[PDB]
DNA sequence: CATCAGAGCCCCAAA
DNA sequence: TATAATGGGTCTGATG
RNA sequence: GGGG
């Protein structure tokens, strides 16, 4: 309660809609989210996949 | 939408 | 704008690329109406035409490289020294 | 694949797609691939 | 009705062979041989002309029949 | 050298520019001779010779005759490869809408 | 290096860990027939118990190998990364574990046997629902991976 | 419209979609000249439309037209162009190819990293044109067309023929491919080592990239023709030149199974 | 030899006739061995009693009869004919205006007959009709997924005999009805039955939310006929609500036992679920003047009371094996028979109102054709009519007990999800949980459990023994998955002191779920562990020690065991290897007691006790569908006293009556220099010496000589432009002699054909006139051996137009068939496997001197790799080897029942006895212990295998009890540093052999339109370089290698011709031109009115047709 | 691995320019029957026939060996196209 | 809330 | 060529 | 319908 949020910071838990993120926080924010959120899946399986791909 | 039924 | 890979794949400049992917008719009707010229920039475009792809040995950066020995490079140097 | 600066002409895009796709078969548990597709 | 157009009188004869052969089959308990058909067809009909009439009465098969065309080698171009 | 590949709409005029003849009959090939029926879907009069450098009725049968159209049968003497390249056309009584642009 | 049936060394600590579970299990069934615990509470307590038991015998399987049989073929093939992982080795020597119902929820009764001791038909059958579900899943999924790879080649090829 | 073995005829579907249209067009030209009523002409014009639409994209609107006595929709122009079985994907982005074969793969522990075991029987057909020219140049036959007659009966083939093939394949590589090709290392170049027998011999270290074991897997062989194709295969696609994964950067050719067990 | 057998479970009833699911279904469908009066109204009969009578003149059906087959089974296989029977039908044409009756027996064509083993011969090829599994007809209540609180009622009838009807209760509180994708208040339909608002509150009445939420007033204000005309308009926009056009359509849709049919099972199900009696297999009827209801209100009453909490109301599990039923061969065929009988009835009504309404016999009023077609169609084009799998006797036996959920009336590969492929708790005892494909079809194709039997309604039943109090009866009871769910069923191995349950706590099931219960509460006990699995799965010894994923592969690979000439049954069996040979009918037994008269390689003769001398001829070396050689060898000698059911001849893959899919080889589990790597297998060259893993294979080559408009083809010996060396093995006529070795390129049948206007082109005429000879009329078109084929000619068959009893298809003169055999030894590439899922390709064949041998000089046969065991988790092969080790020295074979076999103690006891034979002879034969055996023992001691401080004898025995032995490297003589597991294993040679798969092409056939190479080895095809392989070359940046793949090596007609001429001349390949498949793309776009243009950089069009397309 | 591949990758800025150089030079040799080779007889690649040691027919093998020596110069715009095809057809007849 | 377009690769024998 | 005959027989996601 |  009474905390300080960024424009585009999750308030509920769960996945973020990247289109709501693009409008709120912009291109770089979305590109960061997509790369990290995808990598979270491959790392879980034990797949070393370089980010640049 | 059915040619036979239309002509009939 | 943010598009998924399918919508982004179909929205590309090359109709040869998009037609060969998905929604073949939709891609072709809108292309024909607009009289789209495909510049053959990507790889699928050149694979459909059977051209040397613009990558690897095909890249324009390395495709024109010439080879010549010194016993020959210097044999053509003198014939082009006087007239 | 060579631990050195990439050569000009490398079909980077295609490599990136094969790199992301090949591990795809072994993705169990949106949780798992479905989540990769959702992104 | 035929992808290979047949003169309307020849169609009449092809149909006639058909109605005749079915008649025979229905009073023989089996499919009639070419001889039995030439017999019923009447005078001027030998087994040879029954066979030849069926040979030209054969309608073409589709190349896209699940594909059947994939197994046909092109003989024309060297 | 090829460098671009344009795609656009063919006018009825151009669709006739390509065409080598009008297919007037639904006939395919002759049931006796197995040869292409006249003004049918496989007529050599239109789409070209079936045999390399030879007209239908065999009047001209060699490459000493290239581009000549036989007067008895009306078939050009050229490479029979053109049967893959030569367009024909059907002149419609009334116009019909191209379904791709409707649906 | 060979594989003999005796190389699936059943750790002596197994009998104990089962006994401790059969009694910790009999206490959570008191609370259930005594009304203390609800049905959701019972199921969740039992499942936490046996996954915890499973970890205890997998430790025991590997500790028994390292301390006593450091050159046991199964241990050596797993340790070196030549073949097998802890959970497969656990199924050869310790116990099979808990198996899935067709729906997706766990069975409350676990397969107590290992492949060395040999499963009962009902143990063998209960485990069939899980195997079959993984094969179906592996099949319907291979299709979507391929489709995904094609979209990716198609968006990046240039 | 071609005659098959059995003398029977096999015809493309497009002809029956054209005959459909030409009948309806011709009957319309006749119905117009004969001044038929409105209800008749409009019914004919509708059918003419519906014939044009079965020819360009059969099934899109209304019922798909079908040859009688079979529920198979006829193969319209659209159907030919599109889908996985369509023209683009099945014939332009991927073709079948000459100078290629497949066979069962078998482990070849004795192979150098850049090598594979290629059955001499496969190598003969795959390099057949090369083998003819070499046979004429040595003298094992007098003209290339006689040499091809020699290799046509398995008995007529002599011993010096197999020594000619060895001269032929010298220094040149062949491509090995296992399906599915999930990444570029599904195709790798190899110096072929001629072997008796039927099976292809694979190097144990390349089995991980191919995901090939020996429970029955087969692999495709491909012969790079041109000097350019040979140069690309030997420099860029040689197994020994591709040791690190392109995705992670980690080693791909690396000890596994028995190799690790021994060490 | 001695056959020790383990197991303490006493199996009462034995396995049922394993092919009855086929044999019984069809015999019941046909009833040819039943006198017409006595026929029940089912199958073929029921079809006739549904299509007839025909109401115009009224034609009627009296009886049918089946004749005797025109040709014997062997003669149908031989002549490519269908083994079938003539079908006649006695009909009578009753003129419903005069009363005239002309009767006659009309020929309706032939019906294919099922052979003794439950298979079919369609066009001389054996075929099997795979049973289908589908959702049972009946009423089903399933919960709404969009609306958690409400449910949905569904009324499913038999496939293509009625529409699916759904009764969703829309957001509004009156109940809706969705039929044929329309929707409308069920209120209107209910009025048509004659329902009055009082009978809704009176019959229903209890849910004023629903009983009274359904009754709407605008609908009730109209008579049963007034509403029947309202709904006929709510479902056919266009037809004019006539009161004889509405009662014709609706009656036929819902009340007519000719278009709508709840099956005989659908009746029972709906009766039980709703607790009513259904008079007919149909939802409504037309009685006394109007429509009387039967199902609509019972259903509605149930659906409502299950939006409360009313007893008995429960949703249905549509995957329960009480709600899914099997459609056997009889029902599958009868359904196509009912379809080809309704078309014949259509042509009857069309001839009955045009012709001569009084001049009509039944004969010229019935055209069989639409019935011959439908039947011929089910057997040749159906997805359930499969080319028979007769690789070995077990292949066909498994094929016939297979169950498919796909096909006409079932699912579709893409139409099926997770729910249908799951193992349902009710599969237990009915559908094997292991037997199923790996891959796309997983869970869609399955196998009938061993003791399972399909009942008359089509539900699978499994046997259970009755427990009363604590006494188990020998009484057996077959149950459906619905009956089963009412009982606590104990497990098969529950301890029994005689007929009493010996145990205080017994392991049971209650509605599939596992429960620990006391013997008081036990009602039924399992009959055996065999009743839970398939037949293949029941053939895997030590199954209880194997991972399911690997037991599946071992089940399926048995179907692929090629019959071997020295085949032998496994050393470790499960006790089914005899019933399988018996029921597959590949072997030959004694009909009654008697003595054997003569015995020969061709025939056996048996002087039976009845005096009658019977002569059984023996299938000798007949080609099967997959080309394995089916061959029956004699197993009795002249004068042998044979009792009833005694073995007279072994079938293929049979040894003295036991299934013999492979061989018992001496195996050694140990890495071997890499030739063992990743599942490959190493084998001793000794196996080829004693012709182990050698199998015969027969291939048939066929050629036609037909009439042409250019001349007649001729099967001559006079082939042009040839030499006598090429024709040396051809007879007078031009056919290769029986017994000749043919290799690739060899002529099998000489043939000539005339050429066309290809009548030698001048540069050819000039060549021939130079060489003296003159161009010949005909050309060589003979049948040659294809690449990689060959063998010994064993039979030739000539059939000509004109010879007696033969007539070919139109235009064909003669047809010749040449059968070539090849004795196939094992070779590098051939695939082997055991019953546990261990499969591998022979990678190396070592000479006997390199094989790892035992200390007494015995070399091993096979060298498997231990790395294939831990991850796979198929330890059954490990036990199989240990018990195989004992049997090697004791000279025994064991029967170890599934889940009830030999256990480790027992095995150790045999190994100890065996150690005496392996080592006991040694220590009296004048030999002590070996130096290197001691060295190995020094390392075994460090490995915790042996007890320190015991003599070498006690320590070797300790290793022997663990199955390990001392093993010497054959290349060095030094011992393998450790003791290695060695013993006998049963391994099969699988149908996948390199000789079948090796293929290579330089150039060959191209495809008609694309000009790309044909596919397939049979077409001498090219390999497909698909999308992913192009991606691979792109990723390598191999531009020129790819370009050559897309042009020169495929469809660049210019470049591909020019490339070849450069390579035979020694010139580097030319730069490619345009692929012909792109020109086809351009032209197919012009065909769509689209103008494609290839341009330069100055946007000026570039012609890729080289001027051949413009005028 | 190809003999000295690591040094060849060191000679070029992109690995694909190495393949182009090797391929074009390999073709320069095949068209001129190896007359233009910058190797001495002792350097010449050989293959062991049944008869004996003979020149390696594989021109690509030569191109690489020749490349390592340093007796080959490569680069974009060194000499006009056909000015080169003229004075090499002259120096080494076909 | 309806309509349309997608739904992995290569190989075999059959038809 | 002339009785009369007159209306048929799954599964998800994107876009209007 | 099998293979991987
Ligand atoms: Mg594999
Ligand atoms: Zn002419």
């Amino acid at each position: 309660d009474g905390d300080y949020v960024e424009a585009g910071q999750p308030l509920t838990r769960g996945a973020i809609d990247p289109h709501q993120l693009l409008e709120a926080k912009g291109p770089e924010a979305v590109e960061r989210y997509l790369v990290e959120e995808i990598q979270k899946v491959y790392r879980a399986q034990g797949v070393k996949l370089h980010d640049k791909h | 939408s059915d040619p036979v039924r239309q002509y009939l | 704008l943010l598009m998924g890979v399918t919508k982004s794949a179909l929205s590309t400049k090359s109709w040869l690329s998009a037609a060969s992917f998905q929604n073949t008719t939709h891609v072709l009707t809108e292309a024909a109406i607009a009289g789209k010229k495909d510049e053959l920039i990507g790889l699928k475009e050149n694979v459909i035409l059977g051209r040397l792809i613009p990558a690897g040995t095909g890249s324009d950066f390395v495709r024109f490289t010439q080879v010549v020995d010194q016993k020959t490079l210097k044999a053509i140097e003198e014939a082009r020294k006087e007239a | 694949s060579m631990a050195r600066p990439v050569s000009i002409g490398e079909a980077v895009g295609i490599v990136a797609a094969q790199s992301i796709g090949e591990p795809g078969t072994q993705l169990t548990m949106t949780q798992g691939l479905p989540r990769v597709i959702e992104l | 009705a035929r992808t290979i157009r047949i003169p309307v009188h020849m169609v009449e004869t092809i149909n006639k062979l058909s109605r005749t052969a079915r008649q025979l089959q229905q009073e023989l308990g089996r499919e009639p041989t070419y001889e039995e058909i030439a017999e019923a067809m009447g005078p001027g009909w030998d087994a040879k002309r029954v066979e030849e009439t069926l040979k030209i009465a054969q309608e073409p098969v589709s190349l896209e029949t699940p594909f059947y065309g994939d197994f046909i080698p092109d003989e024309h171009l060297p | 050298e090829v460098r671009k590949v344009r795609i656009a709409l063919a006018s009825p005029e151009k669709i006739r520019s390509w065409s080598y003849g009008e297919v007037e009959k639904p006939e395919t090939i002759n049931y006796r001779t197995l040869k292409p029926e006249r003004d049918g879907l496989f007529d050599e009069r239109i789409f070209g010779p079936i045999k390399d450098y030879e007209c239908a009725c065999g009047k001209y049968k060699r490459q000493r005759f290239e581009g000549k159209v036989c007067e008895r049968c009306g078939v050009e003497v050229t490479k029979s490869i053109v049967r893959r390249y030569r367009m024909g056309h059907i002149e419609l009584a009334t116009p019909a809408a191209h379904i791709w642009f409707v649906k | 290096i060979t594989i003999g049936i005796d190389d699936a060394v059943i750790p002596e600590e197994k009998k104990q860990y089962l006994e401790e579970a059969d009694r910790k299990l009999l206490q959570i069934e008191q609370a259930y027939e005594m009304g203390f615990l609800t049905d959701r509470e019972r199921y969740d307590q039992i499942l936490q118990l046996w996954t915890e038991t499973t970890e205890k015998v997998t430790q025991a399987v590997f500790k028994n190998f390292e301390e006593n049989y450091p050159f046991n073929p199964l241990y050596v093939m797993a340790q070196s990364g030549a073949r097998g992982n802890p959970q497969q080795i656990r199924q050869l020597c310790g116990l099979r574990g808990l198996m899935q119902k067709p729906s997706g929820e766990t069975f409350e009764v676990p397969v107590r046997s290992s492949f060395r001791e040999g499963l009962t038909v009902l143990e063998y059958f209960i485990s069939s629902h899980g195997a079959r579900k993984g094969g179906a899943d592996t099949a319907l999924r291979t299709a979507d991976s391929g489709y995904l790879t094609r979209k990716l080649v198609d968006v990046t090829h240039e | 419209m071609v005659q098959v073995d059995g003398g029977r005829f096999a015809t493309s579907d497009l002809n029956d979609l054209y005959r459909r249209l030409i009948n309806r067009n011709n009957r319309l030209k006749k119905l117009l000249a004969q001044g038929a009523p409105e209800i008749i002409i409009r019914n004919e014009k509708r059918m003419l439309q519906e014939a044009v639409d079965a020819l360009l994209d059969n099934g899109r609107r209304g019922a798909p037209v079908t040859n009688p006595g079979s529920d198979r929709p006829l193969r319209s122009l659209t159907d030919i162009l599109s889908g996985k079985q369509g023209r683009f994907r099945q014939n332009l982005l991927g073709k079948r190819v000459d100078y290629s074969g497949r066979s069962v793969i078998v482990v070849g522990p004795q192979l150098k990293l850049h090598q594979c075991g290629l059955p001499k029987r496969m190598a003969l057909e795959l390099f057949k044109p090369f083998l003819l020219k070499k046979m004429e140049e040595k003298g094992i036959a007098p003209n290339v067309k006689a040499a091809r007659r020699m290799l046509e009966r398995q008995r007529d083939i002599k011993d010096e023929v197999w020594d000619a093939l060895e001269e032929v394949i010298h220094g040149k590589v062949v491509l090995l491919n296992r399906a599915p090709t999930l990444h570029r290392l599904g195709i790798q170049a190899f110096q072929p080592v001629l072997v008796e027998g039927q099976s292809i011999q694979l190097h144990p270290l390349v089995c991980e990239a191919f995901n090939a074991d020996f429970d029955g897997d087969q692999m495709a062989v491909h012969v790079p023709l041109s000097s350019f194709a040979q140069a690309e295969a030997r420099i860029q696609m040689l197994s020994a030149h591709n040791l690190l994964s392109p995705a992670s950067g980690e080693p791909l050719a690396k000890p596994s199974r028995d190799i690790i067990l021994g060490l | 030899m001695e056959i020790k057998r383990f197991g303490r479970i006493r199996e009462v009833i034995p396995l049922p006739p394993l092919t009855e699911i086929q044999v019984e279904s069809y015999r019941r469908a046909l009833q040819a061995d039943v006198p017409p009066e006595k026929r029940e109204n089912v199958g073929i009969q029921a079809a006739f009693r549904e299509t007839f009578p025909i109401e115009e003149l009224v034609l009627d059906f009296l009886e049918y009869r089946l004749g005797e087959p025109p040709f014997p089974q062997d003669e149908c296989r031989e002549k490519d004919l269908t083994y079938q029977a003539p079908l006649y039908a006695r009909l009578q044409l009753i003129h419903k205006d005069t009363g005239l009756i002309k009767e006659d027996e009309v020929f309706l064509g032939h019906i294919p007959l099922m052979t003794e083993d439950g298979s079919f011969i369609i066009n001389g090829a054996d075929r099997v009709i795979v049973s289908q599994i589908h959702r049972s007809p009946g009423v089903y209540f399933t919960p709404d997924p969009a609306r958690p609180g409400r449910y949905i009622a569904s009324i499913i009838p038999l496939p293509k005999r009625g529409p699916w009807i759904d009764l969703e209760v829309e957001p509004n509180g009156v109940v809706s009805m969705k039929v044929n994708k329309r929707k409308f208040p069920l209120v209107l339909l209910l009025r048509v039955l004659g329902y009055d608002q009082e009978t809704l509150a009176r019959e229903l009445g209890a849910y004023g939310e629903l009983v009274q939420g359904l009754m709407d007033e605008s609908v009730f204000a109209m008579r049963p006929e007034e509403a029947l005309i309202r709904l006929f308009t709510l479902l056919r926009p266009g037809d004019p609500p006539k009161r004889d056009k509405a009662v014709a359509y609706v009656y036929g849709l819902i009340a007519d036992p000719r278009r709508y049919d709840l099956g005989e099972a659908g009746r029972y199900k709906a009766e039980e679920k709703l607790g009513i009696r259904l008079s007919g297999r149909t939802l409504a009827r037309f009685e006394d003047g109007e429509f009387k209801d039967e199902v609509f209100l019972p259903t509605l009453r149930y659906l409502f009371a299950l939006t409360a909490g009313v007893p008995g109301h429960e949703v249905d599990d549509i995957d329960h094996l009480g709600n899914r039923r099997i459609r056997t061969v009889g029902e599958l065929m009868t359904d196509q028979f009912r379809v080809g009988l309704a078309r014949l009835a259509r042509g009857v009504r069309e001839r009955m109102l045009m012709g001569s309404e009084d001049s009509l016999t039944p004969a010229k009023l019935v055209n069989s054709r639409p019935l011959e077609a439908a039947i011929r169609e089910f057997f040749s084009r159906s997805q359930l009519s499969q080319f028979k799998d007769e690789t070995n006797p077990l292949s066909s036996l498994r094929h016939k007990r297979r169950i498919s959920a796909l096909g006409p009336g079932g699912l579709t590969r893409e139409r099926a999800g997770f729910d249908v492929r799951d193992v349902h708790r009710t599969h237990y005892g009915r559908i094997c949980p292991v037997e199923t494909p790996e891959g796309a079809n997983i869970g869609l194709i399955t196998s009938l459990a061993a003791y399972a039997r399909v009942d008359e309604l089509g539900f699978i039943r499994t046997p259970y023994r009755r427990v009363v109090g604590g006494v188990v009866t020998d009484e057996v009871v077959y149950m459906t998955a619905t009956e089963e769910d009412r009982y606590t069923i104990a497990q098969a191995n529950t301890p029994l002191e005689g007929n009493r349950i010996a145990a205080e706590r017994v392991v049971a099931r209650r509605k599939g779920e596992p429960v620990i219960v006391s013997p008081e509460e036990v009602e039924f006990m399992d009959v055996s562990p065999k009743q839970v699995f398939s037949v293949n799965t029941n053939l895997i010894p030590f199954l209880e020690h194997d991972d399911a994923n690997r037991a599946l592969m071992g089940s399926n690979m048995q179907t692929q065991a090629v019959p071997l000439i020295r085949a032998q049954a496994p050393v470790v069996m499960t006790g089914l290897e005899e019933r399988v040979v018996r029921d597959s009918l590949a072997a030959l037994y004694a009909e009654e007691d008697g003595e054997v008269a003569k015995v020969d390689g061709n025939r056996i003769v048996v002087r039976y006790e009845d005096g009658r001398l019977v002569e059984y001829p023996l299938r000798r070396f007949y080609r099967s569908n997959q080309g394995t050689a089916l061959d029956q060898r004699p197993r009795v000698v002249v004068g042998q006293r044979v009792r009833k059911g005694d073995l007279l001849a072994d079938g293929p893959a049979s040894e003295n009556g036991f299934l013999a899919l492979g061989q018992n080889v001496l195996v050694a589990i140990m890495p071997f220099d890499g030739y063992n790597f990743e599942d490959a297998i190493v084998i001793s060259e000794e196996l080829l010496k004693r012709d182990f893993y050698t199998s015969i294979h027969i291939e048939r080559y066929e050629i036609e000589a037909r009439d042409t408009k250019l001349g007649p083809e001729r099967i001559t010996r006079d082939i042009p432009h040839l030499s006598e060396a090429a024709l040396r093995d051809l007879d007078e006529e031009g056919v290769v002699r029986i017994g000749a070795e043919v290799k690739p390129g060899d002529i099998l049948v000489g043939r000539t054909s005339f050429k066309g206007e290809s009548e030698p082109t001048p540069e050819e005429r000039l060549l021939r006139s130079i060489f003296g000879e003159k161009a010949r009329d005909v050309k060589d078109t003979s049948l040659r051996v294809p690449p990689g084929e060959g063998g010994i000619v064993v039979r030739t068959v000539r059939l000509r137009r004109g010879d007696p009893g033969v007539e070919l298809k139109p235009g064909v003169r003669e047809v010749v068939r040449v059968y070539v055999a090849q004795k196939r030894k094992l070779q590098v590439g051939d695939k082997l496997a055991n019953r546990h899922g261990n499969k591998g390709v022979v990678a190396k064949i070592l000479p006997v001197e390199d094989m790892p041998h035992l200390p007494d000089g015995t070399p091993v046969d096979v060298i498997l790799n231990p790395l294939g065991v831990p991850s796979r988790m198929n330890l059954g092969q490990i036990l199989e080897t240990h018990l195989g080790l004992a049997g090697y020295f004791l000279g025994q074979r064991y029967i170890s029942p599934i889940f009830d076999g030999a256990k480790e103690p027992e095995i150790k006891e045999l190994l100890a006895q065996a150690f005496e034979v392996y080592f006991g002879k040694r220590k009296g034969e004048g030999f002590g212990v070996d130096k290197r055996e001691v060295e190995v023992l020094r390392r075994a001691e460090k490995l915790g295998l042996v007890t320190p401080g015991k003599t070498p004898e006690e320590q070797l025995k300790e290793l022997f009890l663990q199955g390990k032995v001392v093993l010497y490297d054959g290349r060095t003589g030094e011992p393998i540093e450790g003791p290695i597991v060695v013993g006998q294993m049963f391994i099969m040679k699988l149908y996948h052999m390199v000789e079948d798969k090796m293929h290579a092409r330089s150039t060959g056939p191209y495809s008609l339109i694309t000009q790309q190479p044909l596919g397939g080895k049979a077409q001498f095809g090219g390999q497909r370089f698909g999308e992913m392989e192009v991606w691979a070359l792109e990723a390598y940046g191999a531009a020129h290698t790819l370009q050559e793949m897309l042009t020169l090596k495929s469809d660049d007609i210019e470049g591909r011709n020019a490339a070849y001429e450069a390579i035979i001349k020694g010139e580097d390949v030319p730069e490619p031109s345009v692929p012909e498949s792109f020109r086809v793309l351009v032209k197919e776009l012009q065909a769509l009115a689209l103008d494609v243009q290839t341009l330069d950089e100055k946007d000026n069009p570039v012609d890729i047709f080289e001027g051949l397309a413009s005028k | 691995a190809e003999p000295g591949i690591d040094k060849l990758f060191g000679m070029v800025d992109s690995k694909y320019r190495l393949t182009v150089v090797v391929a074009k030079r390999a073709q320069q040799l095949l068209r001129h029957g190896f007359k233009n080779t910058v190797l001495e007889p002792e350097e010449r690649p050989k293959m062991q026939t049944l008869e004996g040691l003979f020149d390696d027919p594989n021109a690509v093998t030569w191109a690489m060996k020749e490349l390592l020596t340093g007796r080959l110069v490569f680069g974009e715009n060194l000499v006009p196209e056909d000015r080169l095809q003229k004075e090499m057809e002259r120096l080494y007849p076909v």
